[PDB]
């Protein structure tokens, strides 16, 4: 029996759906309204990965820093995985993927020198163009926070890659 | 070097598999309690408060703004050191002199005004967060942090706590004109004499 605490970052340009992905995955919820509240510093999902191992997953929303691109130490500190999110049907946010990925790999990495697993999320529901995964992405998914189409499977894929390390 | 004996509370449940949005309760209990006991906040939380033990969201800004007044929790007084720090937070510098003022600013407040609460934008969530400064150690250059997201109090580095103050005092990070962000202290705190 084992228990794991994994910290993953949800990064991407403004308006792609980073928060909606977290809101859907953790709270089974998708709403349009917003409540300014004082609660938590990040989000938590717990998964019964298998009969012996338990995985606690911290989803860190980049939040305000998304507008600037640079990450603070206290944010990327000790991250073991990452979700790079862009808005499909909008070419402006796919250009910024390379900017977010480069900044990620330079600030945080595995303790053995390798890059952290990163999953590219094409939100808001081309397929031949999976060569972009040559940039260091472990995989990509077509996700939708409104309909909950691939967010579940995209998360298990990241946990799987983290668990190999 | 200087540490206040205040009790630590986590906004996780005993098993650790549930994350409540109780940071506002824990932080308040730190600065209002004494001698490692718990403050009588049972009247506020237990009274079927929707913000207490909530998975989705915590207390509302406007509601918490009034709650701080009720419990005599004010923003720390203005001071020259405080101005130096705020001026440095706007530029995001942390050299030798800024760290010298940081050491003096933290150590002064803890001695004269007791533990401090920090209302700041959350690092990994679109809401706000609350954590407490309960002590300081000038030999290792660390500050004792009571963050209810953690399992216990943590001696965190000055650079890391400085980067977290930046979120609350730099317009680059605080948005929607949330005037509730800042450093608070217990109004009824009485410092001990120096000699
Ligand atoms: N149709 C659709 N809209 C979405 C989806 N995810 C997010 N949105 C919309 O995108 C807008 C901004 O998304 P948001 O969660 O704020 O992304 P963020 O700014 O990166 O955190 C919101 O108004 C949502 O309604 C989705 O899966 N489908
Ligand atoms: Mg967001």
């Amino acid at each position: 029996t084992r228990e794991h605490l994994f910290k993953v970052l949800v990064i991407g340009e403004l308006g792609v759906g980073k928060t909606s992905i977290i809101k859907r995955y953790v709270h089974q919820l998708f709403s349009q309204h917003y409540r300014a509240t004082i609660g938590v510093d990040f989000a938590l999902k717990v998964l019964n990965w298998d009969s012996r191992t338990l995985v606690r997953l911290q989803l860190w929303d980049i939040a305000g820093q998304e507008r600037f691109g640079n990450m603070t130490r206290v944010y990327y500190k000790e991250a073991v995985g990452a979700f790079v999110v862009f808005d499909i049907s909008r070419s402006s946010t796919f250009e910024a993927v390379l900017k977010w990925k480069s900044d990620l790999d330079s600030k945080v990495h595995l303790p053995n020198g390798s890059p952290i697993p990163a999953v590219l999320l094409a939100n808001k529901c081309s397929q031949v163009d999976q060569f972009c995964k040559e940039h260091g992405f472990a995989g990509w998914f077509e996700t939708s926070a409104k309909d909950n189409i691939n967010i579940e499977e995209a998360a298990r894929f990241l946990v799987e890659k983290i668990l190999v390390n | 070097q200087i540490i206040h004996h205040r009790n630590f509370q986590s906004q996780f449940d005993t098993t650790g598999n549930t994350l409540y949005n109780n940071a506002w309760v824990c932080s308040l209990n730190v600065i209002k309690s004494r001698d490692g006991n718990n403050y009588s906040a049972l009247e506020d939380i237990t009274s079927d408060n929707q913000a207490f033990n909530n998975i989705l969201e915590g207390i509302d800004i406007i509601e918490c703004e009034n709650l701080l007044k009720e419990m005599n929790v004010q923003k720390i007084p203005e001071s020259s050191l405080f101005t130096n720090i705020k001026e440095a937070l706007q530029a995001e510098v942390f050299n030798s002199t800024v760290e010298d003022d940081f050491e003096s600013f933290i150590s002064y407040e803890l001695q004269n005004h007791g533990p401090l609460m920090l209302i700041r934008p959350s690092l990994g969530s679109e809401c706000l967060h609350a954590e407490c400064i309960v002590g300081y150690d000038s030999e290792v250059k660390k500050v004792l942090i009571y963050d209810s997201m953690n399992t216990s109090p943590e001696w965190q580095s000055n650079i890391d706590v400085y980067d977290k103050l930046t979120l609350a005092f730099n317009d680059k990070y605080k948005n929607e004109d949330c005037s509730i962000c800042g450093l608070y202290y217990d109004g009824v705190y009485e410092p001990k004499p120096l000699h």
